[PDB]
């Protein structure tokens, strides 16, 4: 999972 | 899932 | 019957069947090939020269004196001294407030908590119900923690993307932010009377 | 003298004594663990899920690091190559094939023997000879030569042939005979 | 006094948020999409509290013990608009005012800023 919450 | 190699 | 060892006044070197008497113990050089004929502490003191040098309690076994420390103390690097352990240095040994004492410890906690029968654990003084709330994408899931059992239900009905959560104890309202709607909402813990807090100016509320 | 096993479904590695008494979890959450090996202070296992080789301290699993990057094609199986000879001991099977016909393995007490893969075999003569199970047996007073010819145990290893193939006078039984 | 609760462990994949309780710590993973529980002092006695279809981002434990009471120095403040608590010893509160407002020399009253932007 990527960091950016979007 | 499977347990084979 | 007919034992397979040497009873009476004999002691055996481990790793062998060699039996030696009460005077042959630590008689000199490490005669037993395994080295167990002698020990590093063997007859260091007689346990008679002023308590044998041990600060608390000496006792002599097959290989000389051994120093005993009362429950709570620890043998120092020098084997003849017993010292107090700092039980408060171990993290979590005392839950909230720990006071180091001579061979002992003291514990206390904040007025919101009460110490248990064991003098370490503190438990919440009020009963209530420890309530855990988690923000899933399209649902705010709330867990009713009790008796090692979790009950799951949805707090509110019309959320789209909730990323942050908090609650106010004074009013008993849960505050959350919606990423897709760009708003911050506040609702009671029973899901009623939802209000908007911020309806504009929010872009990505990481935490609240 | 400890036994280590890795479970790929419960996703943890455990250890216990050789008798299986003291079960402990050396490292929980070890992912999809394939074969595992122990060397030195650490245990090394291959993971089918993240395609990496991990290691951890053999007593508490503290120093857990990944030995390799994400391998391209899902590694499986692992072992250690050691140059020093390991725990050498004298097997009983070298001396006259352990007193058995063809195949023996060193058991807890003396040589232990077994029959080949192919054939309706069955064990005889204190389970030290392999013969074909023709649905026939002999009583407690006949020694059984190979292929089933069985004669009274007094002629057994009397330094004279008594069977059709000399099975009785083979050195396997006469190496230690009374 | 920096300590490690859970470290060098594979229980964590991409953890996002955490909250505390009495001797327990709860946190959410965006990688495994599950909410976890562990001992807050050494990370033992772990268990999965919840599985979620979507990524769980936020988490809070609701209880009065999490929200200890205290005296409110801001309650006696005469500040217009915002009265913010502060760590300065004499007063422990400081008046502030929103975006586009001016802090007057009274340090308690603010006036709207009519300057251009
Ligand atoms: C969900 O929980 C909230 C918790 O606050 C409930 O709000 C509370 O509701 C009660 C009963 O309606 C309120 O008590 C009433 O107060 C008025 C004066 O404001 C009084 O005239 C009535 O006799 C009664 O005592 C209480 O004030 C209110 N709490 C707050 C902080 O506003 C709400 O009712 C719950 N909803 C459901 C559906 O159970
Ligand atoms: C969590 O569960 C407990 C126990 O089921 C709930 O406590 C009950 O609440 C009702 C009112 O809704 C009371 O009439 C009962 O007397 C309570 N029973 C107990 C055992 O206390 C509690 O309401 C739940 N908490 C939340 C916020 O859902
Ligand atoms: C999980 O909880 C158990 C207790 O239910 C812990 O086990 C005890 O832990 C204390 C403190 O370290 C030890 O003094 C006891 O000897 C333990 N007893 C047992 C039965 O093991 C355990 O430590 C916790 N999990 C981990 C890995 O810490
Ligand atoms: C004890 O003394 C030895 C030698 O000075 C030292 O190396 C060791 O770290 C000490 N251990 C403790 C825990 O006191
Ligand atoms: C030899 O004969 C003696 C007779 O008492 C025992 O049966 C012994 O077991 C025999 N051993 C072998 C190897 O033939
Ligand atoms: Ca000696
Ligand atoms: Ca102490
Ligand atoms: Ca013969
Ligand atoms: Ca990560």
């Amino acid at each position: 999972x990527x960091l950016x919450x979007x | 899932x499977x347990n084979x190699x | 019957t007919q034992p397979f060892h040497c009873p009476s006044t004999q002691w055996q070197c481990p790793g062998y069947s060699t039996c030696i008497n009460l005077s042959a113990l630590c008689d000199g050089v490490f005669d037993c090939p395994n080295g167990t004929d002698e020990s590093p502490l063997c007859n260091q003191d007689s346990c008679s020269h002023f308590n044998g040098g041990c600060t608390h309690q000496c006792m002599q076994g097959p290989f000389g004196a051994t120093c005993l420390c009362p429950l709570g103390y620890q043998l120092a690097n020098d084997t003849k001294t017993c010292e107090d352990i700092n039980e408060c240095d171990i993290p979590g040994f005392c839950s909230q407030h720990c006071v180091n004492m001579r061979g002992s410890f003291r514990c206390a906690c904040d007025p919101e908590y009460t110490l248990e029968s064991d003098g370490r654990t503190c438990k919440v003084t009020g009963s209530e119900n420890p309530l855990l709330v988690v923000a899933s994408r399209d649902k705010i899931i709330v867990d009713n923690i009790t008796a090692h059992t979790h009950n799951l239900y949805s707090l509110v009905q019309d959320v789209s993307f909730v990323v942050a959560l908090d609650f106010d104890s004074v009013t008993g309202r849960v505050f959350w932010s919606d990423l897709l709607q760009g708003k911050t909402w506040s609702v009671f813990q029973n899901g009623t009377d939802k209000r908007v807090v911020h309806d504009s100016g929010l872009s990505v509320t990481e935490m609240i | 003298d400890l036994l280590y096993w890795a479970d790929a479904s419960l996703q943890k590695i455990e250890r216990s004594t050789l008798t299986g008494t003291n079960r402990e979890v050396v490292v929980s959450t070890a992912f999809h663990s394939f074969g595992l090996t122990v060397y030195g202070q650490y245990i090394y296992w291959t993971d089918l899920y993240t395609r990496k080789i991990y290691r951890a301290n053999k007593y508490d699993g503290s120093d857990l690091v990944a030995m390799t990057t994400r391998l391209p094609t899902q590694p499986s199986g692992i072992s250690t190559v050691v140059k020093t000879q390991r725990q050498q001991c004298s097997n009983p099977c070298d001396q006259f094939n352990g007193g058995c016909s063809h195949i023996c393995a060193p058991g807890p007490n003396g040589a232990e023997c077994q029959c080949p893969h192919e054939g309706n075999w069955y064990l005889a003569n204190d389970n030290k000879y392999c013969v074909v199970d023709t649905g026939t047996r002999c009583n407690q007073l006949q020694f059984t030569c190979l292929n089933g010819h069985c004669i009274n145990q007094d002629w057994k290893c009397d330094n004279d042939n008594d069977c059709g193939d000399g099975s009785d006078e083979l050195p396997t039984v006469c190496a230690f005979h009374t | 006094n920096r300590r490690q609760v859970i470290a060098s462990d594979l229980v964590l994949h991409h953890p996002h948020a955490l909250t505390l309780f009495e001797d327990f710590v709860y946190w959410t993973d965006r990688g495994t999409r599950q909410v976890m529980q562990a001992n807050k002092w050494h990370g033992g006695n772990q268990s999965v509290v919840m599985y979620s279809v979507h990524q769980p981002l936020g988490i809070t434990a609701i209880h009065p013990s999490r929200q200890p009471p205290s005296r409110n120095p801001c309650a006696s403040a005469s500040c217009s608009h915002l009265c913010l608590l502060s760590a300065q010893a004499p007063r422990h509160y400081s008046c502030a005012c929103p975006s586009g407002w001016n802090l007057s020399d009274d340090s308690v009253n603010c006036v709207r800023g009519d300057q251009p932007f």
